DNA sequence: CACTCTACCGATAAGCAGAATTACCTCTCGATCCTGTG
RNA sequence: ACAGAUGUCCUCGAGAGGUA
């Protein structure tokens, strides 16, 4: 489509960080907290670009 | 006479109702399990055998 | 757009149409709404809902909806309900 | 008139992917180290 | 000049044993 979907548009550049909502926080147990495993995939993924942006 | 037993499965641990309990996090849904205090689960089949019966409301 | 008077569905009425037309007209009695027949003496909405479209004096209109997307209003008092 | 590969489709044969009834009850565990430090 | 505490539900993925 040319407005609703380019074929340019495929590849990923800009990527959305998804709400809290989206990926709570579970209670775990008393004086625990722990995070959902799309918390820790964004973090790795945030790694992964500061990494690529100082090497580079 | 006859030799009879009895089971495990009694009435008393088996009953269960619900109005407006606790919420879930995630989904916002009733929670799971009679223990703590959920809700009865309704299924596809219950959704396509309503929509048989035509009652949409 | 609308079918004029050269309508061409049933001149009765279904069972999900009365089903509609009762539980609409008892939630309307069931809130503070004007009533248009006698009660004489019945209390619950629904058995209000069954008098009044006893003789036909439920003003509502049913709009049957064509898979095209025309629709022709149907009035409730020329609806025969023979079910 | 068949001499040699050039362009065409019609079979055959191995590699992926999905997906497997519904509802309910109970218990029982696991959510981390060590080489490297002052 | 002023100002010391409370808000109710937390598991989650699994495994096993059973009921229609």
């Amino acid at each position: 489509n040319e407005v609703f979907s380019r074929p340019e548009w495929m590849i990923l550049t800009c990527l959305p960080v998804p709400p809290p909502p989206v990926r709570p926080s579970i209670s775990f147990n008393e004086s625990q907290r722990g995070e959902d495993d799309l918390t820790f995939k964004l973090a790795d993924i945030l790694k992964a670009n500061i990494s690529l942006e100082t090497l580079e | 006479p006859t030799y009879y037993q009895r089971l495990r499965h009694m009435v008393d641990d088996k009953i269960h109702a619900r109005a407006r309990g606790p919420m879930q996090v995630l989904t916002r849904q009733p929670v799971e399990g009679r223990s703590r205090d959920g809700g009865l689960r309704f299924g596809e089949m219950e959704r396509d055998c309503m929509i048989a019966h035509g009652a949409a409301s | 757009a609308i079918p004029k008077d050269q309508r061409a569905t049933t001149p009765y009425m279904t069972k999900y149409e009365r089903a509609r037309i009762l539980g609409t007209r008892a939630l309307q009695i069931s809130m503070n709404a004007p009533v248009f027949v006698d009660l004489e003496g019945e209390t619950d909405p629904l058995r209000i809902a069954m008098k009044e479209l006893a003789e036909k004096k439920i003003p509502l209109v049913i709009r049957r909806y064509l898979p095209d997307g025309s629709f022709e209003d149907w009035s409730v008092e020329e609806l025969i309900v023979d079910l």
